[PDB]
């Protein structure tokens, strides 16, 4: 009983202090003195490597998922006379489940792995320890502008993923296979409604932006300062975010959509 | 320190995120649990709503069956806000729209100038109507 | 360099604004809310009416439905509806019918006008109401 | 080698315009009329009006007048179809099961179409069969 | 401008062409040669743990999250016609055509794709690949060859676990929760799926996606610079290039077979 | 070794009690836990779209399933197999079986109609009063001719 | 090194048990049966929406499929093939060929009727047939 059979230990005390270390990392980086003019060039500088550089893997991949949504939405509606409802399948899928979940997996892959590697390289070269010595807090210097950049980028990148994926379905649905444009957009404009498809797409995009950025900034801060600890925390960022985006996707659909 | 300062924050943060999922998963007013007796429920099942006047007033808990009578029984529940119904209230199974889900309906009759409480049973009922016996008795 | 980071941020905000306008024009949002007055009417069976049900006179929607209330005395469905200020000239001889949009669509609260002339104002009832008939009494009345 | 780097630069740009020409190839005025329909049904804007079967135009935004409470069913027939006689009319035909309907002197400018045939709703059509 | 824009675009054209030339020579020098089935037999099972066994945790608990979301979204839009005999189609058909081998590949490129890049890149910085070729057989057929064959076996095998759990995960929101008479759930879902359209065709996409993911995951760790920042840079490029190779080939295989 | 005695063991009891979920098809109700059913037989003329695992219901409450559909090699008639549980035994010989449809894609089920009292049915009898399924090709053609 | 060999055996066992969940519970591919069937020949005049792999049936239970449907370019008559297995080889010569529909929105199948005796063998044609239902002629004959 005292050995590793029942009271094995290092599982209730361990992996619970890391939750307390992640809570103190976000509370001390968001609650403080208001410095708006100081963090104003830091927010624009940290918006290029978070929102602008992650726009490459969304535009060219938005037409990839948007075209296969129109390919698979054609042959399954042949014997049901649902050819005029071609935008019924493309728009409703890319606004409820596809979209804010698929872009969060691309945000955790590109921007999530880069934020872990950036803070992890600063602790390996002791940049955060040297910044702390010169009478300033390293928490509200590099973590706080990186958090607010990743929060406002993912809803601003989801609407790009939606509009490209809808246009990706228009290049394979309206141009190809001969479907009328008057019958296509009538199944999208006055068919779906507000507060179920538009607001709820932006509600879950904010909560996915907080959870991915909190994981990516904690693994880069709570890591071993060596050459193998940065590569280990980069792998654990994608694992912990894919189980948090897909895990909360079943949680967030309890209230909305029936 | 590093051990005492970070052990109590993880207690409150894990208890706040776990309690946020308890509220989000819809885990949160009395009824008097009426009982009925039909012969063909049709597409009725558990968690089916009961309506009067088109809008719903409650839900059906479960559908049981007695082995001595071999008839389906309903365990519907209507709340305390609507009580003044007579004993001649007819129960009818209606469909929401054309191909929607089926629901119960309370056809309130003429009140003679008794109320239903815990343990009562609606006498006048009308079961669901299948589309098999109607066409077989019309085009024949 | 330094000048490459400042320009590409504004292009990212412009591309996100044009992608949001594609949802504000070519999606469920078609436009870019004046207070109405509340009516009251008693029915017998509203069918499948819910919140924000469209009210139309001839086909053009003139308002929504706030909530569905009930009577604690006679147990009859009381529906509240809102008409705009521009559509004010409505007589008392009005049939409040409940029809559906097509065959499998959602139900809409229909309304038609009918020609000492009293018109409807804020806070009055309508005596001519047409209840939504369920599918049960259509085949049963056709046979009997 | 700087000489071989600029030699392949014009070779890749010649294939860029050829690969982009196959994707851009697949990616007239309208004079307005008038209609005085009573029951428009479930007809909305941007509906394909096919008088005879082939589409000729669309439908503008519908609204009710404050005088007689009647919807405006103004139309957008373009210039390729203009030899239509004045003894024509329009009819509201449905298409599908969701309720999406469509429509079917000189008429160059300001043509009030007479002999209006409104959309017969099925909720009132069952009263004729029952009574 | 004519001598400057053509020289800058011409410099990136040769470096792109030299990138594919080094990837072709790395795969050709790792598959052919003398048969070493008796020496690579303890090396293949050792590399089957961090590729197939360690990536089973990211698929099993996420498999019940895919089917619970897909089973709940595909129910309330099918109640307008018939609640019974639903959720057998549009769940098992979707998890064998688009979902399945695409979704498991983003979990394979994030967990196992980013780990195989960081493992070869860490051995290159610590001088392990150069030390092996200076005394023994070169590590192209010693550490790269068991890591390439382990990815083309585990990812077709892990897709079957992702399908069968996600099918059972869709049978939890339909059975014992808003039940749809689960006797109708079977003996009609089997009539929709068949061989060489849904079962064998799912295995075709699994073998193709396993090659294009493990090729970039073993090339970015081999072509990275031996430093602390080159391993973290090649780890980010592995998730980027594999997401464009899975979603890019998803349009290729859908228009060819379906 | 001081705090890993009872402050950690309360997480083991909390995870063991939360390690159980609802499972009607994984490992509980499919093979091990079942109900005792007796085998019945019924000979039909046209079953329509009747397949395996179809519910046999009296009014709508499912009391059994359907095992398989076999054909006799002498008269070529479909013979279904019933899976009525032992909780409902008082079934007379005057019971009739009616194949009713439920849906629009040709999904038919067996609606058992109990009789009024006779003899109690046992394991391995055959009900004679069987009704064929409704076909749309004979429904519209009877109205015209 | 024993930990890196046992867990691989559970990984190949869990991947094998996932294959039996698809090949048995999610589909029926457990038997190949080496195709024990024989083809026939038939000629209709209007097959309607009869497509490939059309399951023919005797009394509702499904056995036998349709392999090839061709059009004979001599008098514009379509020719279909039925592929019942070699088990129920007692078919009377008075058997007809009717085209039925599974319910309302199902697939269009072929129903075999039992007639009142030449036993049909491999390589013959069915004389007595029956066409499908035409939707434009019932609405024209109803008002005529
Ligand atoms: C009665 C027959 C019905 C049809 C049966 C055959 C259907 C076959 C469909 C399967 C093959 C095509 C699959 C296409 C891809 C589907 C994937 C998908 O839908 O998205 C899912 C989730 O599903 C959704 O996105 C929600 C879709 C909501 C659909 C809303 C209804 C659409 C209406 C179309 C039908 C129109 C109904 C009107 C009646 C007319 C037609 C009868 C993704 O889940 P995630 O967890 O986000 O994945 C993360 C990793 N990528």
């Amino acid at each position: 009983l005292l050995n590793a059979l029942a009271s094995l230990g290092h599982k209730g005390i361990k992996t619970l202090r890391t939750f307390g270390r992640a809570g103190l990392m976000l509370f001390n980086a968001l609650v403080g003195k208001p410095e708006f003019r100081k963090h104003a060039p830091l927010l624009v500088r940290q918006l290029y490597n978070v929102g602008v550089l992650s726009m490459l893997i969304i535009v060219v991949s938005g037409v990839f998922i948007g075209m296969v949504l129109g390919l698979q939405g054609y042959l399954v509606l042949t014997t049901y006379s649902a050819e005029t409802s071609l935008g019924m399948l493309v728009a409703l899928s890319l606004l409820r489940e596809l979209g804010p979940v698929v872009a969060a997996l691309l945000f955790a892959g590109r921007a999530g792995s880069a934020l872990t590697a950036e803070i992890g390289l600063m602790r390996a070269t002791e940049q955060l320890s040297s910044m702390e010595m010169m009478a300033v807090d390293p928490l509200r210097r590099v973590i706080s502008p990186r958090f607010w950049a990743g929060v406002i980028s993912l809803p601003l990148l989801t609407v790009i993923f939606v509009a490209v994926g809808i246009w990706g379905g228009s290049l394979v649905g309206v141009s190809w296979k001969g479907i009328d444009s008057g019958f296509f957009w009538s199944a999208m404009q006055n068919a779906v409604d507000w507060r179920m498809d538009l607001v709820n797409c932006l509600i879950k995009s904010v909560v996915f932006a907080i959870t991915v950025t909190w994981i990516s900034l904690f693994n880069g801060y709570d890591a071993i300062p060596t050459s193998a600890g940065i590569s280990r925390a980069t792998t654990r960022t994608v694992v912990h975010s894919s189980l948090a985006v897909l895990g909360l996707d079943f949680v967030l659909t309890a209230l909305m959509f029936g | 320190q590093t051990k005492k300062n970070e052990i109590w924050v993880g207690i409150f943060l894990l208890a706040a995120l776990l309690a946020a999922l308890f509220v989000c998963l819809k885990a949160a007013e009395p009824t008097y649990t009426l009982y009925a007796t039909f012969d063909n429920i049709g597409g009725l099942k558990a968690r089916s709503p009961v309506s009067i006047g088109g809008v719903v007033v409650g839900r059906v808990a479960d559908i049981t069956l007695d082995p001595k009578t071999y008839l389906p029984r309903v365990t519907l529940e209507i709340e305390q806000r609507y009580n003044h119904i007579p004993d001649t209230s007819s129960l009818s199974i209606r469909t929401s729209g054309l191909l929607g889900e089926q629901y119960l309906a309370l056809n309130v009759g003429f009140e003679d100038p008794a109320i239903l409480k815990d343990g009562d049973t609606i006498q006048d009922t009308k079961s669901a109507m299948v589309l098999e016996d109607l066409i077989g008795q019309f085009l024949y």
